[PDB]
Parts: C-alpha cells; sequence; structure tokens
C-alpha cells in the first residue's frame, strides 16, 4: 500500500491475507513552562500532540498545572486559546484566554453623548 | 458638476498569517538508525540552528494575527434593537442561531476556501476568538461612530454619523436628510449583489495554503531520493554491505537530505518576510480605514471613502469598503468672480455657475443651486486684475428691511 | 554560532589545521583539507544569508521609522493611530543605541454626559441645519454645541443655514430661533 506521499501505509499478511494498517507511533516534543527563576521553581511539562495532576488540552497532554474555570489575560501563551501563569500556596494553574472586559453601549434613537 | 449619487461596496482581501511548522531533524535525516545519528553529530548545532529560525517564524505568525486584529481593548455588545434609520445589517452581524458565533459572510467565506519528523503547531488564537474580535470591531463602529478609537466610546444615531460622514468628503448634510431612504435602499441593494457575486472571486487566499502544500509535499517525496547512492532505504544499506564501506553511503545519504532541509527552511523564511509585509499593510488597512475616516485618494477603495466593516477569512481578512461616487453631471458656463460695483466677489465654499440666463453658486460635488448673496461671498481685490469678470448684480439682504 | 562552527571535524582528522598540515604527506593532506573546506564554505553561506535577510527587516523597519519622523514630527498627522494613540497634537524625537523613540503628545476625551439631540430643527416652516455643530437639548431647551466639547450656544440664523422644507426630514422638532436682526429694529 501506499499514500500520496510515497510512504507504506498499508500491508498485507502473506501468512493469512488480511489487510493492516501502519501509523506512526507517538510523535511529538517536549516543552517546559516556567515562571521565572527568580520567583520560583516550580515548572509545568508539556507534551504537544499527544494523547495522555493531568489537564487535557487541544493542543497536546499538559502536566503539572490544574484547570480554572476563571478567566485572565493571557500570561504565557500555549496554543489554542491556553495561557499559564503563577499567581494563584502559589502553583502554576492553566485557564483559557480571555479577551477584554465586557460592555455595552447604550444607544438609542435619539441619544448622543 | 455631478447631479447623482450611488453608493458601492467593494471587497478586499489580505492574508496575514501562514501554517506554523516545525521539524525534527534527527527523525528526518536518519529516521530511527543508531549509527547514523552517531556519524551525524560531526556537524553539530545545525539542528539548533534550523530550530531556531523555524520557532522564530511561528512566533513571528502567531504576532501578526495577534496585531491585526486586537486594536480594541473593551469587547462591545449589538443592542437588541435593531432599528438603524432603514439599515439592513443582518447579513454581516452575527447570527446566534448557528452554533459557532460566525456571520453569513463570514460562513460563506470559509467554505469558499478549501508525518516523519513533522509537525504542526495549533495558532494561539482559536477562531471563535477571531470571531469575536470581529463582532466588537462591527458594533462598535456602527454605535459608537470613531469615538470608540480613540477612548471611551460615545453612542450617536446612525443617521447623524452619516451625516458627519458626507460633510468629511465635501457635501452638506441636507443631500442626506433629504435622501435618507434613497441611501438606505441603495446600500442594501448593494450589500445583497456583493453577497450574491460571493456565492460564486478570491485566489489570494489559496495561495498560501496551496504553496505551504506542495512544499512540504516535495520535502517528503524528497526523502526517498537516492542522492547519488546505491540504494535509498538505510536499512538495506546497513544490513547488505560491510560497516567500512556503508559510511560513504551514509555520508552521501546525510548530506542530500541536510541540503534539502537547508532549502527549505530558505523558501519557508522568504515567503514569510512576504507574509509579515502584507500583515503590516492590512493592520494599517485595519487602524486607518476602519476606525475613522480616511481622506487619501483609494487607499481604502475606488471612489470617496464612507466606512468600511471587517470580516474573517481563513488565515485572513476580507474587508467591504464602502464608496460614494458621483452618477451624472450637466454642462454648465462657470466665471471665476463677479463685478457687482467696481469690486471683484469671489465665492466663500461654492463654485459659480450659469443656467445660461442668471449666475448661481453651488457647493462643488452636488448640483445644489443657491441664489447669489453678500452672505455666500467675500470682498477682495479690484475689478481690473482678474483674468475673466461677468457683470451681474448681488443681492443684499441688509436692503429689504430699509422700510 | 559561526564561531562555535570551527570545532566540527567534517568528517576529517580534526578540526585544526596545524595538526593535519604536520602529521600527513601532501598527497593525503588534500582529503581533509577540502572535506573542511566544504563544511566552512556551507557555515559561511548559512551566515551570509541570514544576515541578508534580517538586514531587509530591519531596512523595512527603518524606511516606516523615517516615514514617522517625517510625518509626527514636522506638522501635525490626520491618520487614526499612526501618530500615537487617541488625536494627535505633536511629537517630540529622542535617541537611543541603534534605535529612535518617540514621544506622541496626544488629546483623549474624559467626561461624557446623557443628551437628547434631534437631527434639524422647523422653526417658521422652514428647515434649520448646524453649520459646524449638533443640537443637543437639555430637556428645557435646545442648544448648539462643538462636537467635542460641551459648550451651549443658544440657535441663531448666524449658526444655522435654512435649506429644504419640514416635510422631507425624518428627525425634526419644533423650537423657536433667535433672530439677531430682531433687537436691532430697535
Ligand atoms: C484519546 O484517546 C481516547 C481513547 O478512546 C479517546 O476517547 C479520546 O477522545 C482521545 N483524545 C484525543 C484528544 O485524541
Ligand atoms: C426611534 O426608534 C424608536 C424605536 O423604539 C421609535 O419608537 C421612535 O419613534 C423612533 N423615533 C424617531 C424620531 O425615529
Ligand atoms: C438618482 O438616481 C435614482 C436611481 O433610480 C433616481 O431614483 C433618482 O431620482 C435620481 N436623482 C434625481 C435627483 O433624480
Ligand atoms: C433585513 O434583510 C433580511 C434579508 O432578507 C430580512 O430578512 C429582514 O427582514 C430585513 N430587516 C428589516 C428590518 O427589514
Ligand atoms: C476663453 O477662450 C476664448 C477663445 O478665444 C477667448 O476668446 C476668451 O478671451 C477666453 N477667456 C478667458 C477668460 O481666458
Ligand atoms: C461691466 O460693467 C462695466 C461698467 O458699466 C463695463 O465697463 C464693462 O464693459 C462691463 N463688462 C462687460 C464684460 O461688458
Ligand atoms: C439618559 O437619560 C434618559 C432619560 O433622561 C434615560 O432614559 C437613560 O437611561 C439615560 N441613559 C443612561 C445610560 O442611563
Ligand atoms: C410643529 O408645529 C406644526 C404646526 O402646527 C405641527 O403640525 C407639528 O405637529 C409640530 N411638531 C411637533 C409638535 O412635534
Amino acid at each position: 500500500g501506499r499514500d500520496i506521499a510515497d510512504t507504506t501505509d498499508a500491508v498485507r499478511d502473506p501468512q493469512t491475507l488480511e489487510i493492516l494498517d501502519i501509523t506512526p507511533c507517538s510523535f511529538g516534543g517536549v516543552s517546559v513552562i516556567t515562571p521565572g527563576t527568580n520567583t520560583s521553581n516550580q515548572v509545568a511539562v508539556l507534551y504537544q500532540g499527544v494523547n495522555c495532576n493531568v489537564f487535557q488540552t487541544r493542543a497536546g497532554c499538559l502536566i503539572g498545572a490544574e484547570h480554572v474555570n476563571n478567566s485572565y489575560e493571557c500570561d504565557i501563551p500555549i496554543g489554542a486559546g491556553i495561557c499559564a501563569s503563577y499567581q494563584t500556596s502559589q502553583s502554576i494553574i492553566a485557564y483559557t484566554m480571555s479577551l477584554g472586559v465586557e460592555n455595552s453601549v447604550a444607544y438609542s434613537n435619539n441619544s448622543i453623548a | 458638476i455631478p447631479t447623482n449619487f450611488t453608493i458601492s461596496v467593494t471587497t478586499e482581501i489580505l492574508p496575514v498569517s501562514m501554517t506554523k511548522t516545525s521539524v525534527d531533524c534527527t527523525m528526518y535525516i536518519c529516521g530511527d538508525s543508531t549509527e547514523c545519528s552517531n556519524l551525524l553529530l560531526q556537524y553539530g548545532s545545525f539542528c539548533t540552528q534550523l530550530n531556531r529560525a523555524l520557532t522564530g517564524i511561528a512566533v513571528e505568525q502567531d504576532k501578526n494575527t495577534q496585531e491585526v486584529f486586537a486594536q480594541v481593548k473593551q469587547i462591545y455588545k449589538t443592542p437588541p434593537i435593531k432599528d438603524f434609520g432603514g439599515f439592513n445589517f443582518s447579513q454581516i452581524l452575527p447570527d446566534p442561531s448557528k452554533p459557532s458565533k460566525r456571520s453569513f459572510i463570514e460562513d460563506l467565506l470559509f467554505n469558499k476556501v478549501t508525518f516523519n519528523g513533522l509537525t504542526v503547531l495549533p495558532p494561539l488564537l482559536t477562531d471563535e476568538m477571531i470571531a469575536q474580535y470581529t463582532s466588537a470591531l462591527l458594533a462598535g463602529t456602527i454605535t459608537s461612530g470613531w469615538t470608540f478609537g480613540a477612548g471611551a466610546a460615545l453612542q450617536i444615531p446612525f443617521a447623524m454619523q452619516m451625516a458627519y460622514r458626507f460633510n468629511g468628503i465635501g457635501v452638506t448634510q441636507n443631500v442626506l436628510y433629504e435622501n435618507q431612504k434613497l441611501i438606505a435602499n441603495q446600500f442594501n441593494s448593494a450589500i445583497g449583489k456583493i453577497q450574491d457575486s460571493l456565492s460564486s472571486a478570491l485566489g489570494k487566499l489559496q495561495d498560501v495554503v496551496n504553496q505551504n502544500a506542495q512544499a512540504l509535499n516535495t520535502l517528503v517525496k524528497q526523502l526517498s531520493s537516492n542522492f547519488g547512492a546505491i540504494s535509498s532505504v538505510l536499512n538495506d544499506i546497513l544490513s547488505r554491505l560491510d560497516p567500512p564501506e556503508a559510511e560513504v553511503q551514509i555520508d552521501r545519504l546525510i548530506t542530500g537530505r541536510l541540503q534539502s532541509l537547508q532549502t527549505y527552511v530558505t523558501q519557508q523564511l522568504i515567503r514569510a518576510a512576504e507574509i509579515r509585509a502584507s500583515a503590516n499593510l492590512a493592520a494599517t488597512k485595519m487602524s486607518e480605514c476602519v476606525l475613522g475616516q480616511s481622506k487619501r485618494v483609494d487607499f481604502c477603495g475606488k471612489g470617496y471613502h464612507l466606512m468600511s466593516f471587517p470580516q474573517s477569512a481563513p488565515h485572513g481578512v476580507v474587508f467591504l469598503h464602502v464608496t460614494y461616487v458621483p452618477a451624472q453631471e450637466k454642462n454648465f458656463t462657470t466665471a471665476p468672480a463677479i463685478c457687482h460695483d467696481g469690486k471683484a466677489h469671489f465665492p466663500r465654499e461654492g463654485v459659480f455657475v450659469s443656467n445660461g440666463t442668471h449666475w448661481f453658486v453651488t457647493q462643488r460635488n452636488f448640483y445644489e443651486p443657491q441664489i447669489i448673496t453678500t452672505d455666500n461671498t467675500f470682498v477682495s481685490g479690484n475689478c481690473d486684475v482678474v483674468i475673466g469678470i461677468v457683470n451681474n448684480t448681488v443681492y443684499d439682504p441688509l436692503q429689504p428691511e430699509l422700510d
């Protein structure tokens, strides 16, 4: 078997003649998030593109931070709208990125400011 | 002098980002071979150099999208009332019905556009966040005019904002306040026509995706080349031959693959430079044309500029420039100044015209004939010096009340 | 990185020319000399290409900075967000090591107030439109103010200009227009 990329992907077993698909196994990279050696030593390690306190993200697999329902401006980016920061004793936390603060203008037919 | 006008809307597409990629040099060059990695250790630091270049490209690509859209620091909300003095913004405003907070034009645009050591990193900003930015900018433009571009937003009725906008190009407010329904109908019809036109175009956004795919495919295909060696597969070279002789083949393979990787990274960096330039231009357009009227000719669309509504597209931004264009003109006879009592009377703001039997003064862009008066004109110079002068009487408002 | 590139053997015997020259005879010397030369040449080519691209980007930034110095400093700029944030008044250049620093002096409104406005005024069956200001009402009277800074004035025939009729417009209200000629009739 082959793909458009000219690499073997499908192999038929000669012994009993069924079809087997070959997929590359567990390939990615490691990344470490730190808040600076001048303040603390705790770090959080992120494996990207790998399906695994373990929190699952759309950017991979992140270990060392816990999810929070709260929202903050981004400090240390991760990917796919996820960010981390040291400030909460103090542990690394991952929060969904938030954009600005909600505000609604009072627009009427005959009102000006 | 023009006597009628039509409103038209034209699109503009500017790419702002390209796919962020990274490559594991050891996996690409040598695969899972043990001796190949040992032999590859001779060169050194090439992998670090390549990875640094790729990472710099990726962070620049993220920063471009961060810069182009994040202009406001306050998320705005569209008011529930949909009355805008006859203007129909249903097509471009966000639709809560759809599962994703994307408007009709965004949805139509998105549909229209269509593993050996290589990885693709996801963007920092998801599509929902970009759509939220776009909706906030659209609402800020609609409700607050240009005020929210500088400081706290200030609400203002849409009709008055349009009257202000004509006042920028050099036409009085009466031309709007007396022809509001016509303008609303023309704008809605133009929006609908553009919506139909986009249904069947593009080509700038499809370029970057195709180029990236072609480059990656070419690299993967180049994986299998022999590069002057006897066999492409490393496993055959290791098993079949004597270890002393296999080193020459391994060296040929690694040299060729390294050169191909260098070519790929140079091409990517060259293209990223151009993408950065285009993103800078798009950011400038976003800042100037949208957050306020633009006096620059043709910078924000052919014809006089009124406003523009940004829209989101895959790896890019699609604009909607609104322009004013004079429709129909009539021949007229003009004079520089009128001599009344030996003194010239130069017009204050308009240009003097003649029906063929009398004389009138009117604004340049729109034919609005007005009777001559001392209020509309000032006095300077003498009758002799002027190159061309016509004889006519100047009406004075003070004389009638002398009873 | 360019300097560190020296210590790589590139597949030859050693990364130093002196050791190769003394240990081997001229007939066998070239086998390592060319191996070293190819690698060093490749390193130089990579360095020069990187420098070429970085110089191009720096030149783009320098052109942008020259444009900003020409436009913001030597005259007021009407472009939005080109010269600082907000309305722009003036800017002062300052120097820095391999860079330039600007101080845009901007203008931003602070305190806004609720108001009720009408597009035009129908005084005696003839529409009235403000020349520069906008009609604003306190709830008991009507005023005209310049759009940016609040400063009420009474409507006068020298503030508005008559045009059209009372039927065509959409937004319209009734109010008397002060006539400066009337007291002059005494
Ligand atoms: C990881 O694998 C599990 C196993 O079925 C699956 O349920 C889950 O959706 C996977 N997650 C990702 C992000 O692929
Ligand atoms: C303005 O719109 C409101 C909608 O609630 C309507 O009740 C009112 O009559 C309108 N006034 C004018 C002057 O258009
Ligand atoms: C301008 O063109 C429109 C197009 O139908 C027309 O309805 C309108 O009457 C024209 N303007 C004048 C002043 O005739
Ligand atoms: C705006 O246009 C849409 C598109 O047909 C229409 O469904 C809607 O009723 C229009 N809104 C108004 C207020 O006419
Ligand atoms: C305009 O051109 C005609 C052509 O001969 C000439 O007679 C007339 O004097 C010109 N008028 C001016 C004001 O130049
Ligand atoms: C305008 O009037 C003066 C005074 O009567 C006269 O001399 C002059 O010729 C007139 N202009 C023309 C173009 O005839
Ligand atoms: C402005 O005043 C009107 C009536 O005086 C009021 O209905 C409206 O709520 C006020 N605006 C705000 C933002 O409170
Ligand atoms: C203004 O006065 C006219 C004259 O009678 C009247 O018809 C109109 O309704 C008035 N407008 C108001 C009260 O808003």
